[PDB]
């Protein structure tokens, strides 16, 4: 008998698997209160924080031998090494000034944490770049590179934030330029920039606090606490304040509260807080100035700033009588100071005419002062006052008054130079005192165009009733101011 | 004043400068990756089963490593690692089944051979 055949030798197969992991990263951008500000808006000088985060390292990994984060930072973002180090325990921090790049390397300690249990996934830790944004109208973008064991590398998402002062901002549709405005207006609201302004007239300066670009701002509380001020550096050599007439309204036409007003003879007279604010804003007023202050920065911010609601300040200022004696120009300029950041308004210039009445003999001829063309305010008073000896000279009761320039009325009527104007005047005579006042009727003076020059002269008929010398004094009053001689 | 940005700033008036070449390149490459972190699942049970198979006279062939590829999260990796462990466990059981069946067939064969030999004796 033959033997059975042995069982066939069988074959088996086996194989191993390969597997690998690419942990994700995420760069976050936050304000100084750790509020997410990606694609929003924060004030110039805001602390901006960059958190360079990494997803969990996987179970079954090899030991991690290096864990490195490299962050090329944005231009205008000022790196803070000490705050960054303080915010980034577990990392060694280094910085390249040439390329504005910060590098974080996990310390041996941090790696030991990552390496403690290779059989389970482990959460990473993250560094935080701390710095400040230094420019108006700027967009600060940022991402970073993670490299693990010099064998795995990945670049993060790009985060950003923008500062106010940039038009066509796709993240912030209300963003535009920060441009405080100053305009000079008369009592009827006509713009009088560049015009002649008579001594005793009021400049109803109008100041715009330009807040619209700040709408939906996401600045931190420390930044907001730097407050909100408005400065009018007024020409104190020419003007006196009528601070009692100040009015502050918002862009919806509502009265503003919580804004106080003060004025100071100079910086040195001002409190320390104001000197500090002005210093930090780079503003040095010349001599005297007026300052408007948000009493409660938080409330002001919530009410007008984050809402983008402009304010309008009316600050009336009167031309001193002395300016009518000297003549001269004066300039006004304002500043808004938001979150400690100053911005200068345009400058507004006006000039004051030197009014020069003259006395002549032909009849005393009292030549009135000239109101130049292109002046800013209605004429309401134009008087001739003559104090005569009466010893002396005897008033007959006859006087006449004439136009000395072509006078244009509000309806385009012209009174030609030389035209008698006596009918538009009255006269008060004190023969015992030896004084006479010739007054133009107010309604007539107010009918004169503010574009028009104005001038008149009086002839006062005198019979001499004595011998010797009789000093004669003639004073011309124009609106609120007297002018001698 | 105001010539740098259009905002008449009286402090910190400078415009933001050009981005560094480093930031531009890094941002243009957002999301890009190089390499990966390899992860391992222990093979010792599978190796022991193949060794035992060889020792029993079974023919053993190792096939090429199967590349499961790359995953983006630790949680996916843990899932795939579990699949691998389960695959190793099944591979090992199959090998072990074959080896036991071989050992039994061989035992049975020799027993028969002993009967036949005793007859021919
Ligand atoms: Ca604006
Ligand atoms: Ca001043
Ligand atoms: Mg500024
Ligand atoms: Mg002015």
């Amino acid at each position: 008998q033959d033997l059975p055949t042995p069982p066939s030798v069988p074959t088996v197969h086996f194989h191993y698997f390969k597997l690998a992991v690419q942990p994700q990263v995420n760069k976050e951008i936050r304000n100084n209160n750790d509020i997410n500000i990606d694609r929003t808006l924060v004030a110039k000088q805001s602390v901006v924080k960059f958190q360079l985060k990494t997803a969990d390292l996987p179970a079954g990994r090899d030991e991690t031998t290096s864990f490195v984060l490299v962050d090329p930072l944005p231009s205008g973002y000022q790196f803070n090494p000490e705050a960054t180090k303080a915010a980034s325990p577990g990392f060694d921090v280094t910085y390249d000034n040439a390329t504005n790049t910060v590098t974080f390397k996990a310390t041996a300690a941090t790696l030991a944490t990552f390496n403690a249990d290779l059989t389970k996934s482990v959460a990473t830790i993250y560094p935080t770049v701390v710095g400040q944004v230094l420019n108006d109208g700027a967009t600060y973008k940022n991402n970073f590179t993670l490299t693990v064991n010099d064998a795995y590398g990945i670049k993060s998402n790009v985060v950003r934030v923008t500062t106010p002062g940039k038009p066509n901002d796709p993240d912030n549709p209300n963003n535009n330029y920060i441009k405080p405005t100053k305009v000079n207006k008369n009592e009827n609201g006509v713009v009088i920039d560049g015009k002649t302004v008579l001594a005793g007239s009021t400049n109803y300066y109008e100041l715009t606090w330009d807040l619209d670009q700040y709408k939906n701002d996401r600045s931190s509380a420390d930044t907001i606490q730097k407050g909100f001020y408005y400065v009018d550096d007024y020409p104190e050599e020419a003007l006196e304040l009528r601070q009692d007439l100040v009015k502050i309204t918002d862009a919806n036409g509502n009265e503003v509260t919580g804004v106080s007003v003060d004025n100071y003879t100079n910086l040195e007279a001002a409190p320390q807080e104001i000197r500090d604010v002005l210093s930090k804003a780079g503003i040095r007023p010349k001599g005297a100035f007026q300052i408007f202050r948000a009493d409660n920065p938080r409330e002001f911010y919530d009410t007008y700033v984050k809402t983008g609601i402009d304010l309008k300040i009316v600050s009336p200022m009167v031309v001193k009588k002395q300016m009518g004696q000297t003549g001269g120009s004066y300039e006004n300029q304002a500043y808004q100071i938001d979150f400690g950041n100053g911005y200068a308004s345009n400058i507004v210039i006006n000039n004051v005419p030197k009014i020069n009445p003259k006395k002549d003999v032909t009849n005393y001829r009292l030549i009135g002062g000239i109101i130049p063309a292109n002046h800013s305010e209605e004429l309401f008073k134009y008087n001739f006052y003559d104090d005569y000896d009466q010893t002396g000279d005897h008033y007959t009761g006859q006087y006449k008054v004439f136009a000395k320039v072509d006078i244009t009325l509000k309806n385009g009527v012209i009174i030609k130079s030389g035209t008698e104007l006596t009918q538009y005047t009255t006269a008060e005579v004190d023969t015992t005192k030896g004084a006479i006042t010739i007054k133009f009727k107010e309604a007539f003076l107010r009918s004169v165009s503010i574009d028009s020059a104005f001038q008149a002269e009086s002839y006062i008929q005198m019979k001499r009733i004595a011998v010797g010398t009789f000093e004669n004094t003639y004073i011309n009053t124009v609106n609120g101011v007297t002018y001698s001689s | 004043v105001g010539t740098q940005t259009g905002n008449p700033a009286t402090n910190l008036p400078e415009a933001q400068g050009s981005a560094s070449k480093e930031a531009e390149q890094s941002q243009n490459q957002a999301g890009e990756t190089n390499g990966s972190i390899p992860v391992e699942v222990p093979k010792t049970d599978l190796d022991q089963a193949a060794k035992d198979a060889k020792s029993a006279g079974v023919n053993v062939v190792q096939d090429a490593d199967v590349n499961k590829g790359t995953v983006k999260t630790a949680e996916e990796a843990v899932q795939k690692e579990t699949e691998i462990k389960e695959d190793y466990t099944k591979q090992a059981e199959d090998i072990k089944k074959t080896t036991d069946q071989y050992k039994s067939d061989v035992a049975a064969h020799e027993a028969e051979v002993a009967k036949i030999k005793a007859k021919n004796q």
